[PDB]
RNA sequence: UUUUUUUU
RNA sequence: UUUUU
RNA sequence: UUUU
RNA sequence: UUUUUU
RNA sequence: UUUUUUUUUUU
């Protein structure tokens, strides 16, 4: 397996990014499909 | 094979052997090693491309400051190169063109405005960041995109004890007009902290 | 996507910083 | 459960092998019979103290 | 090995231990923060005195008081303690002689 | 073809290991822990006890024959305890507040994790001191840096063979300690290569 | 081997343990024919005698000039509020892989080394 | 059992 | 820059 | 400077 | 602000 | 990433 290197600063802050940014990303594609069967289904 | 290392006379007849010419670096020669060179315009033309490439594409001889001429491509939309006009070359080879082994410089050069519409390569057409471009990096508030399944935990586990965030403890989640508050110390913790050091 | 940005918070709530309770040898 | 107890904490498949303990009883049962098989080569060397 | 056994009475013993302590301390809360609860839902009133955070919160760590006994075996000085108070015994006799 | 009944031959080296297909196949392996930290706490305080009060009657290596622990393994428990305790007697800070790195952070869990699935140990189970027996220790064990050699040839004869050269040990440099003081540190630079001691 | 034996005929002398002390034995002899064992039985002594008579107690050079100079400090609470950090856990924050090989080893390696032969510290003086 | 899992 | 919620 |  | 938990 | 060490193959 290959060696990382990335700076370890950028590879823990990017754990950190992920923690809001994950979230949001489920929410955002229910969302469309929840409402789409609300007013058409 | 040692078939080639008899003779007393091994050390003068082997070495000028030469295999091959350096095929890197054969086109770009007339720099004389500079990086880059200066040089002067003093004819523009279209030439037409080989088949089965259509097209017009703009060039222009420019004389370099060595006393030597070459065809010169000016990539990127726009013209603003003329007669005597002083451009910066640098290296490239065009396979459309034939014959021409340069390239023109953007920005560095004398009487070469700024490109006309890019934004997605900078460096390359020596565009500076704009103000506007730069206010837009910085507004970051999207975060607000409560669904279904919140409204139901909400309504569960943190309908009892929660803290508004004006003045009062007890709200009404449960009206579904209604809209649930945000949190006030996770939900947009990175604009604020910036906002608010800025201040000052 | 159908809310976009009605209430948002800029310079009216603070933000706490983090305490220090973590002694270092 | 009404009662706060910590009643849904289960075992990994793999932990039981991550921390073993060689005090099985199954393996001195094993371990016997491998004795009498890997002495075998002087139980029946009907040669001198030397060899 | 006592405790272990008697871990569902313990625990069982504790929980109404909370509900006098919650009930009493979210009372005065209510009446700070809020005005007054008379025109609130009679369904509401239970949930609102005795939560179901502050209610599991409290009975873990009721739960965990009545723990800690036989506090001799102390890491922070708690073992020293009886070997100190032993060997000196036999020092003194010792030293008469 | 060949009759040898032991444990050292050719294809009994590296005995359990996976010689084909099964090189690939994912296997789970237990997970080591230092033998400092398995001991049962309570008998680490009283080790450090005995040490502290009299280190005359209680050596280093005395004190590690009874409870079957190794010299530098009984080096760390006073160590490691000793910190503990001033933190708190002094009431600087609490032990689970320690600042420490990552390495140290996951070892704790596995020590917690290993005494609540087996338990903690009354006793070391250790020897105090080596034996010479043949095992696979890394890929450097199984090579002679001498003679840069893997297969060794010799002719086969029933007549005392001559014997081969031995080698000589490599001279470097080395330095001590002469004079100490506390505005200043003399050393002597040791050269073995030079013929004239004086 | 040898070093038990020495170990335990101090103790004996002494008496330990023992309640009521009746000094009998007060001589203690080693007899080897041997004259490699004899050797390597002397070294035994020299330990034993160590760590147990205060005339032949020795101590590190830096930890021994330390002690004398002793003193009381008295630290407030006040006084320790830069000590405590933010960060729970602490590791390296840049890898220590090398971008230049020949740069750096004429800027910061050439010049710090003076000698031919790697030699590393030694140990300190015993006092 | 420590403001532990938990993250400027 | 500020700092035991 | 979470050692100027 | 919640959930889990030798 | 070592309390009393300026020593430590720390990992």
């Amino acid at each position: 397996r290959l060696q990382s290197r990335r700076h370890p600063f950028w590879i823990d802050m990017g754990y950190k990014k992920r923690i809001v940014r994950i979230p949001y990303l489920y929410r955002r594609r229910v969302a469309k499909e929840e409402a789409q069967e609300r007013e058409f289904g | 094979s040692t078939r080639s290392i008899s003779g007393r006379l091994f050390y003068k007849r082997r070495p000028l052997q030469v295999p091959k010419l350096k095929p890197p670096n054969i086109r770009s020669k007339w720099l004389e090693g500079a990086p880059q060179k200066k040089g002067i315009c003093v004819k523009v033309r279209v030439q037409t491309p080989r088949k089965p490439n259509s097209g017009l594409r703009k060039v222009a001889r420019v004389r370099l400051s060595t006393g030597r001429t070459v065809l010169v491509y000016i990539p990127g939309i726009g013209h603003n190169l003329n007669v005597h006009s002083v451009v910066l070359v640098r290296g490239g080879r065009c396979k459309d063109v034939p014959g021409c082994n340069y390239k023109a410089v953007r920005g560095v050069a004398d009487l070469l405005p700024v490109k006309n519409r890019e934004r997605k390569r900078s460096k390359y057409g020596v565009k500076l960041s704009s103000e506007k471009k730069e206010w837009r990096l910085q507004r970051w508030n999207n975060k607000h995109l409560t669904i279904e399944k919140d409204r139901e935990l909400f309504n569960q586990f943190r309908w009892m004890t929660w803290r508004n965030e004006e003045g009062e403890m007890r709200t009404s989640p449960l009206a579904d007009d209604e809209e649930v508050p945000r949190h006030t110390q996770l939900f947009n913790r990175w604009y604020r902290l910036k906002m608010q050091r800025e201040g000052k | 996507l159908v809310l976009g940005s009605n209430a948002k918070s800029l310079v009216d709530i603070p933000v706490r910083p983090k305490p220090r309770r973590f002694f270092d040898l | 459960s009404a009662l706060p107890d910590g009643s849904t904490r289960r075992w990994e498949n793999d932990a039981f092998k991550a921390w073993p303990l060689y005090g099985l009883p199954h393996h001195v049962k094993l371990y016997a019979v491998n004795e009498a098989r890997y002495l075998v080569p002087a139980a029946r060397c009907t040669a001198g103290p030397e060899i | 090995a006592q405790w272990e056994a008697k871990r569902g009475e313990i625990l069982q013993y504790a929980a109404v231990v909370a509900a006098r302590e919650v009930r009493e301390k979210r009372k005065k809360e209510i009446e700070e923060a809020g005005m007054d609860l008379a025109s609130v839902q009679p369904e509401h009133r239970e949930q609102m005195l005795l939560p179901r955070s502050l209610y599991r919160k409290q009975t873990r760590r009721l739960f965990f008081e009545w723990r800690r006994s036989y506090l001799a075996p102390w890491r922070p000085g708690g073992l020293q303690k009886l070997m100190k108070a032993v060997v000196t015994m036999r020092m003194l006799q010792r030293e008469t002689r | 073809q060949n009759r040898f009944p032991v444990l050292n031959t050719a294809e009994n080296f590296r005995y359990w290991k996976d010689r084909g297909l099964d090189r690939l196949l994912p296997r789970v392996f237990p997970l080591k822990l230092p033998a400092h930290r398995r001991v049962d706490p309570l008998l680490r305080e009283y080790i450090f006890f005995l040490h502290s009060m009299d280190p005359a009657r209680f050596s280093i290596r005395k004190l590690g024959e009874r409870y079957g622990l190794k010299e530098r393994t009984v080096e760390l428990i006073c160590r490691e305890f000793s910190v503990a305790e001033f933190l708190r007697r002094t009431e600087l800070a609490t032990p689970y507040t320690r600042r420490v790195s990552r390495e140290k952070a996951v070892l704790r869990m596995k020590e917690a994790l290993f005494s609540l699935k087996l338990g903690y140990d009354q006793l070391g189970d250790e020897d105090l001191d080596e034996q010479e027996e043949h095992e696979f220790r890394g890929f450097r064990s199984t090579q002679d840096w001498i003679q840069r050699q893997n297969i060794e040839v010799e002719m086969m004869s029933a007549f005392p063979l001559p014997a081969k050269r031995n080698p000589l040990p490599k001279r470097v440099d080395v330095d001590v300690t002469v004079h100490n003081t506390p505005k200043l540190k003399v050393m002597n630079w040791i050269d073995p290569n030079d013929k004239v001691v004086f | 081997a040898a070093e038990i034996l020495v170990e335990s005929a101090v103790e004996q002398l002494l008496q330990v343990d023992a309640v009521d002390p009746n000094y009998t034995l007060r001589k203690i002899t080693f007899v080897d024919r041997d004259a490699t064992n004899a050797a390597l039985l002397a070294e035994a002594a020299q330990a034993a005698k160590r760590a147990w008579l205060p005339e032949h107690q020795v101590v590190p050079a830096p930890v021994y000039w330390s002690q004398k100079q002793r003193r009381l400090l008295d630290v407030t609470d006040g006084m320790l509020m830069f000590c405590r950090k933010h960060t729970r856990l602490s590791f390296k924050k840049h890898h220590g892989v090398i971008r230049r090989q020949k740069t750096h080893y004429f800027s910061n390696v050439r010049p710090f080394l003076w000698r031919s032969s790697r030699v590393l510290e030694p140990p300190p003086l015993l006092l």
